């Protein structure tokens, strides 16, 4: 899955 | 005699924009370092590097995020880069042969 | 991950109008990666194959690698300063700075939480500091957020 930096 | 300004003959690339997220696939690693290598691998012989970065630009600018249940669910990201380049900037790989 | 090469025309038809590109090693190459933090940091949960990916990049760029990883903000300053230093940069025509962690916009974080002003990273860099690299490409990679805003996206008219 996508996450934020 | 010429002199030089303090700093020039500078590019940098940034994952995403100002006050906003890079996004990372927990599997595959960040978006832009995938769009990266996979650019320069494919035309460092023939692009020069803010060109190249160009090319990065438009893989990231089509990405976008799978996270469903979350606010990262179609998310988006732009890159961008900066330069104090005065020429271009050509990598020349593997060459001499 | 394979770099196809230039031709020898492609260099004869293009290396008069570009930067002087034919040291080997090209330059320098460093990739300082944070994964692990504590100090609001959530682990860099694939940030193992961006720092693989670039390694094998660089290298196969013709770039001689060094590598960092989960280092503070005051080991990231001092480690940057060495590798700025480096005897090498007079000999070889470019370097490569690449820079993997969190941040927020024009810093990025230690593993301790502490920011590194990217300011101070380019300084050391720069033709007062690193006379060694006055006039060659300085190429500068920073996979980190700018701030906390997640972009929802826009629709397309």
């Amino acid at each position: 899955v996508d996450v934020a930096d | 005699k010429m002199r030089l300004p303090t700093r020039s003959d500078m590019i940098c690339g940034y994952a995403c924009l100002k006050g906003t997220a890079a996004m990372r696939n927990t599997k595959r690693g960040s978006w832009y370092i995938e769009a990266l290598a996979q650019v320069f691998s494919e035309r460092a012989c023939d692009m020069h590097v803010a060109d190249m970065l160009v090319k990065v630009n438009a893989l990231i600018k089509d990405r976008e995020g799978y996270a469903p249940g979350t606010e990262f669910h179609r998310c988006k990201e732009m890159s961008e880069y900066c330069s104090t380049l005065c020429r271009h900037l050509y990598l020349f790989p593997g060459h001499p042969p | 991950m394979q770099v196809k090469p230039c031709t020898p025309e492609f260099y004869q038809t293009h290396f008069q109008l570009a930067y002087r590109l034919q040291s080997r090693p090209r330059g320098l190459a460093l990739v300082l990666s944070n994964v692990h933090f504590t100090g609001e940091l959530e682990f860099r949960s694939g940030g193992d194959v961006d720092h693989s990916t670039l390694v094998t990049l660089f290298k196969l760029l013709g770039y001689d690698v060094h590598v960092l990883c989960d280092q503070t903000a005051q080991e990231m300053q001092e480690k940057l300063q060495n590798f700025a230093q480096l005897p090498a940069h007079r000999v070889t025509d470019s370097c490569i700075v690449a820079l993997l962690s969190h941040g927020v916009e024009g810093a990025i974080y230690g593993v301790d939480g502490k920011l590194l002003q990217l300011q101070e990273v380019f300084q050391l860099f720069d033709n007062a500091n690193c006379p060694s690299l006055q006039n060659k490409p300085k190429m500068f990679f920073i996979q980190a957020c700018r701030g906390d805003e997640t972009d929802r996206g826009v629709d397309q008219q």
